[PDB]
């Protein structure tokens, strides 16, 4: 593909615990940093040829030409990539966020807080 | 990964330049040389040039 970049939020980041992908967040953090600086680093493209020279003195001028008009139409295909599953192993450990603690904090702070005041009484 | 295809056929065109120089230059120099002092007179021309400079260098 080329980078992307979503809520790269260190802190809570780690913080995960659905241990067998929990573990994963502590490394994939210094993975991902080194990997954000390392992209940070490279030029994209590199220059564009001077055909009208290199014509001159590769005076097989036909490899050139035959290479200058295969560069000039030379068009790479894009990279492979195979780990957007990790857009949905987020969506299950994004339902254990939600489902697990969501609603089981509501309804424990319900109780509670409410549970506050009655006994303030 | 362009460079080095092009970049061969420009090394071997200077280099087969250069070995025809050596070449060329061995058979040109080794060839010609010889009317300087066959016209014994084209050393008289060094021998007039160096009259004007026996009176011509001073």
């Amino acid at each position: 593909r080329k980078l992307a970049l979503k809520t790269i939020d260190w802190v809570a980041f780690g913080e995960i615990i659905p241990r067998n992908q929990k573990a994963v967040a502590n490394s994939l953090k210094s993975w991902n940093e080194t990997l954000t600086s390392r992209l940070a680093t490279l030029p994209e493209k590199p220059p564009a040829i001077d055909w009208a020279y290199y014509k001159a003195n590769v005076a097989k001028a036909g490899l050139v030409d035959d290479f200058e008009k295969k560069f000039n139409a030379l068009k790479v295909p894009i990279p492979e990539d195979k780990y957007t599953a990790q857009v949905d192993a987020e969506e299950k450990e994004d339902v254990k966020s939600c489902a697990e603690f969501l609603t089981q904090s509501k309804t424990r702070i319900q109780e509670y807080e409410k549970e506050l005041e009655k006994m303030r009484n | 990964e362009v460079k080095n295809r092009l970049d061969y056929h420009i090394s071997v065109q200077n280099m087969m330049r250069q070995k025809e120089q050596e070449h060329m230059i061995n058979w040109v120099e080794k060839r010609v040389v010889q009317s300087i002092s066959a016209q014994q007179e084209k050393e008289t021309i060094a021998k007039c040039i160096a009259d004007l400079k026996l009176l011509s260098k001073k």
